[PDB]
């Protein structure tokens, strides 16, 4: 894991020309300082461990959050699982064309009492259900549906005040890797929406209150955190320059290649 | 004697020569080859045509003008109407191939200019209209080159490609395109570029009409210039040979 | 029950934690792995690849291909300046959007040597010689060629081999420097000067362009992961 | 989602406009299918008014007195991925923005069509 | 069936213990100590080797 | 007390967890096991058993035995179509209620080859020849016999051996396909055509019936358990 | 057990079965094979497509009437518009092939009739 | 008295530890790694073996 040492070199007068090459060939020069100047010998101990692909990707990030109430219209939350709605993790993943990983999911669930006129509020403690529906499974259309029975769908039940709930998911693709980019169509006539496949289909998450607590209104928020683990990745790419616009495509607004300075010899930015 | 500037490349009944070349770039160090038993999923016996399809096809030429932004070609599709490679694309569900790409542009010792030649895996492009995605006719040149633009494509309610060259149609910085396999054609050094590209995909085989998995791009970074009295018409010419081609799933012809 | 005692830290969620956890999908059989070309093990493998520098990043030139072009021409003198910028590989707008720069902006500390490759892109009939110079900090940037010559430098003679490499060696009081702008860890200056002229015959263009490339040497490394200032968001995309 | 969610269509008075709304389902989308078409007229300040609905295996017309009998679905089989509609005997007072809303939980998609009707039949 | 491995330390070795508790590999902790590198597929992807002290084109 | 620290996940109830727990009935002595015929170890053992396909599932025929009957007759020509349906073993209404289909609807992914056995059930005096064909996707379903003939197919000659097997081999770009309907993982088409006619002597019926059976090959498997869309409930039964 | 009346023939992605057959006639005792080095004259490397073209193609059917005189088919030409065999015919100066021919006609134990099936080299008419 | 066993992993091995804590077998964790199969009692329940390449009835 260590970085390379510096070989000490003395003066030189010869036909060897390490510093002259031809960039046309597609080759990157392997020159070191000793090729073009006198250097001392250095015993370098610095390490490259913090820039492995795993260490670069393996931190928790919030990919999405939403809300649901204990009364009224929106009694449960519903989210198609994806990495493309939050900028910071999407950008890190799109350094690579193809990638395999497992996931650690952590949920941060919090609640807030809402303004009301109801007197004598003595709410009991709230439990929450989170259900994961794989693609193709039937989905709940109301907070009191037989679907929440979860005979075969994994569900986590969690009571407020305890540690946040967490579970692992294996690499889940029908392909040999997830594809971050797809230059093509799903329909053989190419008259459809471009860039859409189902190699990244992961399913849907539903969240509800199991009990209502008390007589007052209460709104909860669920934040979903993805941490990739056991990562393998292929075919590095230029990082995303333009700001993201849509979750389902790469559409952008054009922008300059960097920011400006005053003149070609100016030593500061503008 | 010997010189490392000369090169000959023979495939099938075709051969290409060059007297001012740089080197040959090989993919990601990987030479193309047929799919092996322990990575296959499709069970039928594949056809391997082997000289009828693994040979050089020369596309239509293109003019380098002093203001040209650049060109691109999606690779399976560029050859899709062309010979028995095209016929085998039309009759099979599944296909697998690598490529030898060769880009040619000569000019005198008095002309100057510099082109980047890159082979981009999975070049998913953006639409000018942020809600839409671009139509097939905008993305697929089909044996004719597609052109980049010099200024941003105006937004409407259209299906045009956002074509501006300095974002490479992809929302990135164009100077960072050297992470991909590539060469430079620099008119004072070099009149040819050659890239050998292996098969790349997240699956072992794929449909060749539905998905274009690599894209050749040719982009002038230093514009063409010359002085009056010099020849003004300087074309660029692309020749492409599929390598180790295989096909699975024979049925009636078509793509729908 | 085994007698135990919970320590501080119990029941917290620390985003850089590394703990086991139960799988929601028992005994699921993952798709077998395929041999795909171009596997990446370390981000430094990307940093060591050359990419094109936008040196002429002045005004509207950042909205065209001209940002990557360095003008040179036949002069009626010698020794004038061609370009100059500071060695701030993560923070200078010259460097911040290169491959090297984009990786650096995810880190807090950087160390090691850097390579600048220049490619002359005039006609074959044009000749010239150039001085490429690095001046360590402490005295400011050089303003004449005769002051730039005192520091570390290469004299590039243009010919059949079209490209020349200036190595910027690691010369620092500290083992590491900050990615952000900081005077205690100033990096120094990079400049380029006409050593002789550009000379052409009649009927060849007297104006020409150079291009510059950056990459990391085999002694280079980065420390302390952080969030990049380049990507941002006001709502969840749709 | 719907194929081309933003577009504009120009026709002449007396002709009959085709408003395409073609959609594709994801494997996650397993709820019941709902299809709504609403309108925001250019001349008028009324906004977001249903003109034709499809739900629970059947169609519902008769929501916009103005388009009475002149708004229909074009497919013999709507749930296969076609929610396009025909408007007939076009006149200036319907120039506006039509909206196609397709629902099948979890999935939801919409499409905006800006219909311009011109006096003379001519694309200039 | 415990495994002992080395911790990350400074330069101028100390060990730690692990035991897997669950039945699937996807339950294990991250793989943070894989320090192999191979940049020659991205740098230097040329058919003919290029010896650094020689001219690139002859 | 041994110093400990609770991790995230503490005190959750995850329905697919696998933990020990104290028995409510200490030292209870279970009834001894008996050797019962027909022990099942794996649901695929069921999938490999043939079951009858309801091919003629048109209108009111699903409320009778006619859904399982495929009509054939003596024609005044040749080469007309007998049936066709898509290879969607979990989602096509042709396949969804077979043994194979009912098992598939508890899973998200499927892979492997499939067998279709046909049994001719006319009189012993009837003869005929049939073309059974599978056409991989990409070009749509064939509409004539001369287009169906280009794909993979069997020519069945009716005789003393009454049944014929068409094997639908796994031909896919992916290692797995979705159980739900999905165009990226389309399966292709299955059709059947008259190769020659049905020919009978006088005093034998000129109309006849074929029956079709489906099962899985020894290369078949399923992934990712889920709830079936076929069973449902509004209240607890009584 | 066994019966010499049943037969199966598999080629490429196609297979044919029959339950009332006679035997199989092989040419003039000679099974088909590729051309050898010591009999070749064309110097270029040949293409051998091998399942894309070596497979069963079924032609349009024909009615046997009580007064039918008979039918004929010229062989390369009969398949010339048909699949990748046709495409390879169209793109090449030279070709070489053998054949497996299979003629089918069923009828009841109450019908009667007799057909000659012949393969005629060089049938100049 | 710990038992070490193999985890479920992918193809192109890693182990886990268990110790029973309770006095009844019904307290143990599930039996998820029993991969034996025997379909020949449901397929092919015939008295006379049927060789696949022969006619079924003769």
């Amino acid at each position: 894991g260590r970085v390379a040492d510096t070989v000490g070199t003395g003066p030189t007068n010869s036909e060897a020309i390490p510093a002259l090459t031809a960039a046309e060939t597609g080759h990157t020069s392997q020159v070191v300082p000793g090729d073009t100047m006198q250097t001392r010998h250095v015993k370098n101990y610095h390490s490259r461990s913090e820039s492995t692909v795993e260490n670069f990707l393996c931190r928790s990030a919030c990919v999405y959050f939403t809300e649901y109430k204990n009364s009224g219209s929106k009694r449960y939350a519903e989210w198609v699982v994806t990495t493309r709605q939050a900028a910071q993790l999407r950008r890190k993943l799109e350094f690579f064309t193809y990638i395999r990983f497992d996931l650690e999911l952590t949920f941060v669930i919090t609640s807030t009492q809402q303004p009301s006129t109801t007197q004598n509020q003595d709410a009991q403690i709230l439990t929450h259900q989170i259900m994961y529906v794989p693609p193709g499974g039937p989905v709940p259309d109301k907070v009191d549906s037989y679907v929440w029975q979860t005979s075969t769908n994994p569900s986590v039940f969690w009571t407020e005040g305890n540690a946040p709930p967490r579970m692992s998911i294996p690499f889940l693709s029908i392909g040999n890797a997830y594809s971050n980019f797809y230059d093509g169509w799903s329909d053989f006539s190419r008259d459809g929406v471009y860039g859409i496949n189902t190699l990244n289909s992961m399913g849907t998450l539903y969240a509800r209150h199991v009990n209502t607590g008390g007589t007052g209104p209460i709104k909860s928020t669920i934040r979903i955190y993805f941490k990739p683990k056991h990562v393998k990745a292929w075919i590095p790419r230029p990082p995303r320059l333009c700001q993201y616009e849509k979750a389902k495509n790469v559409n952008f607004q054009p922008s300059g290649v960097t920011t400006t300075r005053q003149s070609i010899t100016a030593m500061t930015n503008t | 004697g010997y010189s490392d500037r000369v090169r000959s490349i023979t495939l099938g009944n075709s051969t290409i020569t060059t007297q001012e070349c740089a080197n040959v770039v090989v993919g990601y160090g990987v030479w193309p080859d047929y799919l092996k038993d322990n990575e296959a999923t499709a069970e039928d016996q594949p056809t391997q045509p082997d000289v009828a399809t693994c040979r050089f096809y020369t596309l239509d030429s293109v003019q380098w003008q002093k203001t040209s932004p650049g060109w691109w070609w999606k690779l399976p599709d560029a050859l899709s109407n062309l010979g028995l490679f095209g016929q085998n694309m039309q009759y099979h569900y599944l296909g697998r191939t690598g490529y030898t790409i060769h880009v040619q542009c000569n000019a005198s010792k008095f002309h100057q200019g510099c082109l980047l030649v890159v082979c981009v895996p999975e070049a998913e492009m953006g639409c000018a209209t942020l809600d839409n995605t671009p139509s097939s006719a905008e993305l697929l040149g089909g044996d004719a080159a597609k052109e980049f633009a010099g200024e941003p494509i105006a937004s409407g309610s259209n299906k045009l490609v956002q074509r501006v060259v300095y974002n490479a149609g992809m929302g990135i910085g164009v100077g960072n395109l050297t992470i991909f396999p590539h060469q430079w054609i620099n008119l004072r050094t070099n009149n040819s570029a050659t890239i050998v590209m292996p098969y790349t995909n997240s699956v072992p085989m794929d449909n060749m009409f539905r998905h274009n998995n690599v894209t050749l791009m040719v982009i002038p970074f230093v514009p063409l210039d010359y002085c009056p009295g010099s020849t003004t018409y300087v074309p660029i010419t692309v020749t492409i040979a599929p390598m180790n081609a295989e096909y699975n799933g024979l049925r009636l012809a078509g793509h729908q | 029950g085994l007698p135990t005692m919970n320590t501080p830290g119990s029941c917290q969620f620390l985003t850089s934690d590394d703990f086991q956890s139960p799988s929601a999908m028992p005994q699921y059989d993952v798709t077998p792995e395929m041999r795909i070309p171009g596997e990446v093990k370390n981000l430094m493998e990307i940093a060591e690849v050359d990419s094109v520098v936008p040196v002429q990043n002045v005004g509207e030139k950042v909205n065209s291909m001209e940002a990557y072009q360095i003008p040179v021409r036949s002069n009626e003198g010698s020794g004038t300046q061609v370009f100059g910028f500071p060695l701030q590989p993560g923070y200078s707008s010259v460097f911040s959007r290169t491959l090297l720069g984009e990786i650096l902006n995810y880190y807090t500390h950087w160390s090691g040597s850097i390579k600048l490759t220049f490619m002359f892109c005039g006609s074959a009939m044009a000749t010239g010689k150039f001085l490429l110079a690095y001046s360590p900090l402490g005295a400011g940037a050089p303003t004449k060629r005769v002051d730039a010559m005192l520091g570390t430098h290469v004299v590039w003679d243009v010919g059949l081999q079209s490209s020349c490499v200036l190595c910027i060696p690691w010369i620092s009081q500290t083992h590491y420097r900050y990615v952000a702008s900081d005077e205690c860890t100033a990096g120094g200056f990079i400049t380029c000067w006409y050593q002789t002229n550009i000379v052409v015959p009649a009927d060849a263009q007297s104006s020409c362009y150079i291009m510059c490339f950056v990459s990391a040497c085999n002694d280079f490394s980065v420390r302390l992961l952080k969030d990049t200032p380049f990507i941002s968001q006001e709502n969840f995309f749709q | 989602s719907i194929t081309t969610p933003e577009e504009m269509i120009e026709k002449a008075k007396g002709e009959t406009a085709y408003l395409p709304c073609k959609f594709t389902l994801s494997p996650e989308d397993q709820g019941p299918l709902d299809i709504e078409w609403l309108i925001s007229p250019a001349d008028n300040q009324k906004v977001d008014q249903v003109i034709i609905l499809y739900s629970g295996d059947k169609i519902y017309d008769d929501y916009y007195p103005d388009l009475k009998g002149r708004v229909h679905f074009t497919s013999n089989d709507l749930k296969s991925g076609d929610a396009s509609i025909n408007v007939t005997n076009l006149q200036l007072s319907d120039i506006g923005t039509y909206q196609c809303k397709v629902k099948k939980a979890p999935g939801v998609a919409n499409k905006k069509i800006h219909l311009v009707v011109l006096v003379k039949p001519s694309g200039a | 069936g415990a495994q002992v491995s080395t911790q990350k330390t400074g330069a101028h070795i100390i060990h730690y213990t692990n035991i897997n508790y669950y039945k699937d590999a996807a339950s294990n902790s991250a793989t943070r100590q894989d320090f192999a590198q191979d940049p020659g597929k991205f740098t230097e992807p040329v058919k003919d080797i290029m010896i650094k002290s020689l001219p690139a084109l002859n």
